[PDB]
This record gives structure tokens, C-alpha cells and sequence, in this order.
């Protein structure tokens, strides 16, 4: 919102293993930004990581 | 009506004094202290009182001196002049960032 | 100084969305909560919703959860806001007022102060 | 006697008293890769907040153990932030000034 | 060893030796499933029996 002109914070959504192994399910969180790292080989800021 | 209650109708004559209750829960108001007030004439939009439980907004004088005691809160209309015959409205902070309004009461014709 | 205005009064059919608008003169738009209520014609007060002029963000009351829409336009010191999914109930006056000052590091969405209103209009629901 | 085992990188929080004055501590202040501790007699208050009253959500992994993230933020975003007085700041580092200057 | 004139207190239902083997049971039982399968490859899609 405003390019910056507000204190951010970033959602994100992933897939999860649920209780059953292989009928994984989607969910949704919220992370601080210094947690979150850019994963593409390109410039497509579309996905995302965990720092670590 | 919402769970922020006042009671219907106060009536009495000029030169009483006289207390409008606003009752909530120990959810919104026994644990806020952010209460207010309204007064409104009917075709009008309502006029603020009381901007914080007891803190003065304008020239209003003494006559409407707040007060609060746990779910409770209070408008003490003071020095009754018969032409603040109008409509009062309590409403103060609640849960989820969330704001709801009193019953709404009707003051004295006598 | 200080005086807001809005569109005038409107006439509905059930089901639709009611534009009502609000516009803001004699303080800086950005540096105060503009905050809405309800009155239905000859009753009590009804509290609607938060805007932001600054960022937008917004909350707003359960009872309209089914949809509601917000918008701020900071170069025309105006916002509107939505009420849609229009019942036969909802008929009422709609008002906007200036509330809380947005401080920098305080949560004042939520004071329910506000010393300065609109107008007022209505939507008559047939 | 009870000492805090508090991690704090640049300002040592909740932590005792000089008894007497400011004093400070260095292996050999000709050293300037060496640290230089600085203890107050007189405590600056600090107090910090963050008032985005954020909320907890519990998603789960795998079999029965959960894993929490943060929901939606309840109201609207205000930055984190800390507070110190001034004036208590500025007498207090004046005065670590002249200790500082006990050496130089 | 019998004991000519003794005189003693037997108060059972304080007797912390049940406790002292409460204890000892659940880590000594506890520490014997360490080496074998965490089973969890079987929170699986059971698909199954026909009419009973
Ligand atoms: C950490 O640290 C940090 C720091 O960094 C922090 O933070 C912080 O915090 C704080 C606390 O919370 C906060 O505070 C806040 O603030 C805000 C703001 O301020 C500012 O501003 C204001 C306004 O201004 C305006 O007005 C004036 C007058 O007044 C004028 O003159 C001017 O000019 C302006 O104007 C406007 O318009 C124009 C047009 O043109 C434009 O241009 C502009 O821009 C604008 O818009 C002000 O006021 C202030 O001042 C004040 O204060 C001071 C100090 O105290 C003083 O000295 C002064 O005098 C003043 O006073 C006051 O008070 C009295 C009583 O006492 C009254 O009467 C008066 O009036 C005043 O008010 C500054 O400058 C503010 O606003 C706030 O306050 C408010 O709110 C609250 C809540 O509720 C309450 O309580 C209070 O009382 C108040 O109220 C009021 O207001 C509201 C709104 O705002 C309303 O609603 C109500 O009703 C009331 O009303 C009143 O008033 C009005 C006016 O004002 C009138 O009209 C009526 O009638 C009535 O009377 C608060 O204060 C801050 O902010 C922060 N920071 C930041 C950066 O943000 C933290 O906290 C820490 N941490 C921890 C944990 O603690
Ligand atoms: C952080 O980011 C995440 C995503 O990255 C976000 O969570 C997701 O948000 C989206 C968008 O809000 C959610 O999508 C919802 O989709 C449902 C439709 O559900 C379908 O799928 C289920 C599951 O199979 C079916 O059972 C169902 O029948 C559907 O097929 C929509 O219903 C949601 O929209 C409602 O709310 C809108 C207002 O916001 C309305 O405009 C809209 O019309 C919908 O309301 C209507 O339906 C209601 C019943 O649902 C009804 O009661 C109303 O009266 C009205 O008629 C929504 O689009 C998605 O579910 C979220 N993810 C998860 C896991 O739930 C977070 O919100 C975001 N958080 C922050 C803080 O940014
Ligand atoms: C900061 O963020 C936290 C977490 O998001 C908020 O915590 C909520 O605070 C509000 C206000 O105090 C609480 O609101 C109440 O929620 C009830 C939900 O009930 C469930 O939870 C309670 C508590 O565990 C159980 O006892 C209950 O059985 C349920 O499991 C609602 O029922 C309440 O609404 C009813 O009462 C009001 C009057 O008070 C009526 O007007 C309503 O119409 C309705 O009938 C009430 O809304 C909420 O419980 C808190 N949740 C949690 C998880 O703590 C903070 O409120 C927020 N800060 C601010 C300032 O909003």
C-alpha cells in the first residue's frame, strides 16, 4: 500500500503437510519481512522462502 | 439493541439533577476506560460530550460531568435547564477495534 | 472552518450498493481517522467503520460482515465507503466524522471520540 | 548474590547498580578494538512497545505437533518502537563525557 | 530380621515410594521404545473394506 508509506508487514500462504502424509493442504500466515527471502534465479518477486 | 445499554426515558424539572446510566460488560467497558457521549436535537446530527469518561471537548460548562464504575458509566446532567430537553447517547471502545453505542435515552418535558 | 459534506439523499431497490460519500474541508485530510455511524429515521445510533486516509487498511462492524468496500483518495480529500447487500432494514442516515488523530505510534483506531460531522444523508430502500 | 542472565547487545537491561559513581572498564584503553564497558549510578528508564495487537493462529504439521504463526492484525498498524527521556539521557552522557575524560 | 520391641508409624497413602516407582516405570518404559520405528510413514489415506 502507498509504496512504503505505512509500517509493513508481509502475508504470506503455503502448503503444509497436513495429519495425513500425502494429502497436503494449503494455509495461510503472516511474517515479518526479515524472515522472508526472495527464491527466484530471476528478478520475479512471485515466491518466496523463509530465511532460513 | 446492542449489548450497550441506557435506560428508555429520564424525566424531571427544571433545577434537578439527574444521572443517565450506560451499562456494558466486563468485556468493553469494565476493562476501557475510553467512553463518551452524544447529544442531538432531532433533525440534526448528534453533538460530542464527554470526548474521554471525564475530559471537557468545549465551552459545555460543568453540567455533564462523567463518571465510570466497572460496567458502569454515568452522565450527570446537572442544573436541569428545560431546553436541554434533546436526545443522549452513550457509546464507548470495545472488542475487536470495534466501537458500539448505547440505547440512546429521551431527558425531561416537564 | 472545519465542515463535512456528502452526497445527497438517494432512493434503492434491495440487494444494491449505496455510494454515500463523504468530503472533508478545514483540516488536513490525512492526519485524522474519518469515521462513519448509522441512524435509522427516529432511532439510536450505529456504529459502521475505520478508515485510514493515510493507508487505507480498514475494520469494520461484524453485523456487515456479508461485504463492505472502502476507499481513500488522499488528492481530493474525500472517502467513500459501501454498504451493499442492501436489505429493507438498512434504511437509515448515514453520517461521517472526524475522529481520533492518527498518532504515529499509538493505536487510535478505536477512540471513539469524534468532534465533527457531516451533514448527514440518507438511502430510502422500496 | 542473584545476577540476570538477560541478552542484550548494545544496552544492558534490568541490570544492577554502581553503588557510588560511573565507572568504566577496559582490558587497556590503548586497545580501541577492545570493548569498553560503562556502568550508571543513576538508572535511565526505557520502556518499549509494540502496540499492533497481533494475534495467534495455530496451524499443524504432520502428526499432532502444532506450529504458531501470526493471524490477521486486529486494528490498524502502528510502528514498534522505544522511548527514553531526554533530559535524563543527556545529563547521563555528559556525565559518562567526563568519566571518559578521567582517562582523557 | 524380627525386631523385640518396636514402635513405629506406617502412614501408606503418603509413602513417596510410590511416586519413587511411578517415576522410575514411565522413564525406564519410556527410554525402552527409543530404538524402535516412529511408525509416521502410516497417517495414510486408508481406502478399505468391502460390505460387512
Ligand atoms: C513513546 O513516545 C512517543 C513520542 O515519540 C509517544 O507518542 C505520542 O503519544 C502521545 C500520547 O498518546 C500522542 O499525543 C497525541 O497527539 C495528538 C496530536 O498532537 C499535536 O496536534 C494537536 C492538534 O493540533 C491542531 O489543533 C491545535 C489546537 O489544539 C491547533 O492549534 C493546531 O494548529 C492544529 O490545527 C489543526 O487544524 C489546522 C487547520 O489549518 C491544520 O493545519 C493542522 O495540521 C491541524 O490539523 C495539538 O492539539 C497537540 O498539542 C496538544 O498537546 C500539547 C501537549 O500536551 C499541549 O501543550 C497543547 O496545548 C495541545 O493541548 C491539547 O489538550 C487540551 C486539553 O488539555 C485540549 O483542550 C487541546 O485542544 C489540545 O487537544 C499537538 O500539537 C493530539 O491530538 C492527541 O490529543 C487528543 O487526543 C487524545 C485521545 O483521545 C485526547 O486524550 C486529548 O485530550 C486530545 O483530544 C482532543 O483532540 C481530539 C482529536 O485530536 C478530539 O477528538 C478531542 O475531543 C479533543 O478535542 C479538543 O481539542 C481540539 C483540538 O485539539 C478542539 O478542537 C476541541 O474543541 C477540544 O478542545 C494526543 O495528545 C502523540 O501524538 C504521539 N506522538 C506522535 C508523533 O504521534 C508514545 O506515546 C510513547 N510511548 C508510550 C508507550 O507512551
Ligand atoms: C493473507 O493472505 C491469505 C491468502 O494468501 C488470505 O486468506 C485467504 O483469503 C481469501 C480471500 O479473502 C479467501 O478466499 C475466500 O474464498 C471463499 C470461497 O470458498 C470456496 O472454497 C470453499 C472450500 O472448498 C468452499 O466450501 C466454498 O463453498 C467456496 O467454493 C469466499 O467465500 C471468501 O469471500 C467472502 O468474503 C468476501 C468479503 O471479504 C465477500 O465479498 C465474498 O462474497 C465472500 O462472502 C460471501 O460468502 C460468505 C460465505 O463464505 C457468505 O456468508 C457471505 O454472505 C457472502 O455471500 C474468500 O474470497 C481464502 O479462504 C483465505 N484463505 C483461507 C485458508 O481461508 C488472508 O485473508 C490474508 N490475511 C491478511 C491479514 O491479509
Ligand atoms: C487485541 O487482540 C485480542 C486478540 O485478538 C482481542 O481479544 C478479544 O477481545 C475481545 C474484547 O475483550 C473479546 O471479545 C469477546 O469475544 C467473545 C468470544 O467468545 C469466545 O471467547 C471467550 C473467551 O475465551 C469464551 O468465553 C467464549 O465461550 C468463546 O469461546 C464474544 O462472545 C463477545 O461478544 C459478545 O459480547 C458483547 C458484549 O461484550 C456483545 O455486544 C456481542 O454482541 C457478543 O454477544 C466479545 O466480543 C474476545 O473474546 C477476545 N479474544 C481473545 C482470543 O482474547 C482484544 O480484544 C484486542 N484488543 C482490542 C482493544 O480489541
Amino acid at each position: 500500500v502507498k509504496n512504503g508509506t505505512v509500517e509493513e508487514m508481509k502475508n504470506c500462504s503455503f502448503n503444509t503437510t497436513t495429519e495425513i502424509r500425502d494429502k497436503e493442504k494449503k494455509e495461510y500466515a503472516l511474517f515479518y519481512k526479515p524472515d522472508i527471502v526472495p527464491l527466484s534465479e530471476t528478478n520475479n518477486t512471485s515466491e518466496y522462502r523463509l530465511i532460513n | 439493541q446492542s449489548a450497550l445499554t441506557q435506560p428508555a426515558s429520564v424525566s424531571g424539572s427544571p433545577g434537578q439533577s439527574i444521572t443517565i446510566s450506560c451499562t456494558g460488560t466486563s468485556y468493553d467497558v469494565g476493562s476501557y476506560n475510553l467512553v463518551s457521549w452524544y447529544q442531538q436535537h432531532p433533525g440534526k446530527a448528534p453533538k460530542l460530550i464527554i470526548y474521554e469518561v471525564s475530559q471537557w471537548p468545549s465551552g459545555v460548562s460543568k453540567r455533564f460531568s462523567g463518571s465510570k464504575s466497572g460496567n458502569t458509566a454515568s452522565l450527570t446532567i446537572s442544573g436541569l435547564q428545560a431546553e436541554d430537553e434533546a436526545h443522549y447517547y452513550c457509546c464507548s471502545y470495545a472488542g475487536s477495534s470495534t466501537v458500539i453505542f448505547g440505547g440512546g435515552t429521551s431527558l425531561t418535558v416537564l | 472552518e472545519v465542515q463535512l459534506v456528502e452526497s445527497g439523499p438517494e432512493l434503492k431497490e434491495p440487494g444494491a450498493s449505496v455510494k454515500v460519500s463523504c468530503k472533508a474541508s478545514g483540516y488536513t485530510f490525512t492526519d485524522y481517522y474519518i469515521h462513519w455511524v448509522r441512524q435509522a429515521p427516529g432511532q439510536g445510533l450505529e456504529w459502521m467503520a475505520w478508515i485510514n486516509p493515510t493507508t487505507g487498511r480498514s475494520s469494520f462492524a461484524r453485523g456487515f460482515q456479508g461485504r463492505v468496500t472502502m476507499t481513500r483518495e488522499t488528492s481530493v480529500s474525500t472517502a467513500y465507503m459501501e454498504l451493499r447487500r442492501l436489505r429493507s432494514d438498512d434504511t437509515a442516515v448515514y453520517y461521517c466524522a472526524k475522529a481520533g488523530y492518527i498518532a504515529l505510534y499509538v493505536d487510535y483506531s478505536g477512540y471513539p471520540n469524534f468532534n465533527s460531522w457531516g451533514q448527514g444523508t440518507l438511502v430510502t430502500v422500496s | 548474590h542473584g545476577i540476570r542472565p538477560v541478552v542484550s547487545t548494545q544496552l544492558l537491561l534490568n541490570g544492577s547498580l554502581a553503588e557510588k559513581e560511573i565507572v568504566i572498564r577496559s582490558e587497556n584503553l590503548t586497545n580501541n578494538a577492545k570493548i569498553i564497558i560503562v556502568h550508571l549510578h543513576t538508572p535511565v528508564e526505557i520502556v518499549c512497545t509494540r502496540p499492533n495487537n497481533n494475534t495467534r493462529k495455530s496451524v499443524r504439521i504432520g502428526p499432532g505437533q502444532t506450529f504458531y504463526a501470526t493471524g490477521d492484525i486486529i486494528g490498524d498498524i502502528k510502528q514498534a518502537h522505544c522511548n527514553i527521556s531526554e533530559e535524563k539521557w543527556n545529563d547521563t552522557l555528559q556525565k559518562v563525557g567526563i568519566e571518559l575524560q578521567k582517562h582523557f | 530380621l524380627v525386631l523385640g520391641n518396636v514402635t513405629e508409624n506406617f502412614n501408606m497413602w503418603k509413602n513417596d515410594m510410590v511416586d519413587q516407582m511411578h517415576e522410575d516405570i514411565i522413564s525406564l518404559w519410556d527410554q525402552s521404545l527409543k530404538p524402535c520405528v516412529k511408525l509416521t510413514p502410516l497417517c495414510v489415506t486408508l481406502i478399505c473394506s468391502n460390505a460387512t
